[PDB]
RNA sequence: AUGUCAGCGUGU
DNA sequence: GGAAGATCGAAAAAAGCACACGCTGACCCGCGTGGTGGTG
DNA sequence: CACCACCACGCGGGCGGTAGCGTGCTTTTTTCGATCTTCC
């Protein structure tokens, strides 16, 4: 009646109830919009998490011409993640004092 | 815990819908075919 | 103009919905590698997919639409790269069509000589989306 | 007033607001917005008034 | 030793 | 004199819709493939 | 020994289709593009 299971994700996935009821907390906390973050989340859109030396800065979404035009000119350091992992990634990395 | 989303005997052979277990044998099989995907190096236009 | 997508069919209804798309002058196409299977009889020659349920389709856009593509019958769905549906450059699907047997050529080889289905297709998508990458 | 306030200056144009409303995401090509209009009110097999 | 759906009805 | 803050109106999405009881039926994968098995 | 019949079964998904499916409620919150205005 009482022990509880667990399952190993492969891969990150995105707890609806924080993404969706809004306001999003997600949304909130990284101050994106709903729209932006429910497309990269459902891999339609990159997302940068860090944003270098390049023009391009840290929170910025790009599709993926966008992203292989990124990857052709300034393609040495900067990471564009994608999916949900990539969400966690810039979760991650936000400081929360500063 | 299992009691929590019980499979109900049907006494005629079949069980009863058991919602809950039908989700998880969703999830199961896709963290399944994920796993098999990753494993053998997948590229990332099925992975994803 | 003239593109290429690819397909990925319901299961078991390959021939099918090849057909159907062959009536509707759609250039379907799926590789057909004649091997040596464990049968009753020991290694008998078998021409089989490269990897079930996935199919390359040659249609122009404008003359035939995506949405019509997609209730043809016997085939589940598209594979799209992003939002828009992928497409694969002429010179891969070209190559593959004339290496039937076997850099590129050496990766058609590799794909060929697997005798795990659920291999060689992952091969085969991992050599054409690296064409892709490369065209793009 | 609804002429001024309508952006669409062609019947090809039109269709493709049409076919945009009906379908989003898909890319409106002229085949798919004519069978798409066609086939809503003109068509026997899905509009019937009895 | 259930659940759900649909319908009917009773009392307010 | 053009970008940013304010407005704002419409489109969309979510949340809700009394209690208690009685009775009835109807249902509770799939499906097409591959493996297996008796057979004349 | 192919040969037809029978059963596991497994992964698979929206379903079936050569596309759409929906159409008699009210209130609250979001949000997002269009306007404006206004201001540095």
């Amino acid at each position: 009646r009482e022990r509880m299971g667990h399952i190993e994700l492969a891969s990150p996935t995105a707890h609806i109830w924080f993404l969706k009821s809004l306001p999003s907390r997600i949304g909130l906390l990284l101050d994106m919009p709903l729209r932006d973050i429910e497309r990269v989340l459902y891999f339609e859109s990159y997302v940068v998490i860090e944003g270098g030396m390049t023009n391009l800065e840290r929170q910025q979404i790009l599709t993926e011409e966008q992203y292989l035009d990124a990857l052709e000119e300034f393609g040495d350091e900067f990471d564009a993640k994608m999916g949900a992992e990539a969400i966690q990634a810039l979760l991650k990395s936000m400081d929360l004092e500063q | 815990p299992p009691d929590l989303r019980p499979l109900v005997p049907l006494d005629g052979g079949r069980f009863a819908t058991s919602d809950l277990n039908d989700l998880y044998r969703r999830v199961i099989n896709r963290n399944n075919r994920l796993k098999r995907l990753l494993d053998l190096a997948a590229p990332d236009i099925i992975v994803r | 103009m003239q593109s290429w997508y690819l397909l990925y069919c319901k299961r078991g209804q390959l021939q099918r919905a090849q057909e159907h798309l062959e009536r509707q002058a759609v250039n379907c196409l799926a590789p057909m590698i004649t091997l040596e299977k464990i049968v009753r009889g020991k290694r008998t020659a078998v021409s089989e997919p490269l990897c079930p349920n996935y199919l390359f389709v040659e249609f122009d856009p404008e003359v035939i639409h995506t949405t019509t593509i997609n209730a043809t019958r016997g085939v589940s769905h598209f594979v799209r790269f992003g939002a828009s549906p992928a497409i694969v450059p002429s010179a891969v699907i070209h190559q593959l069509s004339v290496y039937k047997p076997k850099g590129a050529f050496e990766g058609f080889q590799a794909i060929f000589t697997e005798p795990d289905g659920e291999a060689r297709c992952m091969l085969l998508l991992n050599l054409i989306n690296k064409e892709i990458k490369h065209s793009v | 007033e609804t002429l001024r306030v309508d952006p669409t200056n062609d019947r090809l144009s039109a269709l493709v607001e049409i076919y945009r409303m009906m379908r989003p995401g898909e890319p409106p090509t002229r085949e798919a917005a004519e069978s798409l209009f066609e086939n809503l009110f003109f068509s026997e097999d899905r509009y019937d008034l009895s």
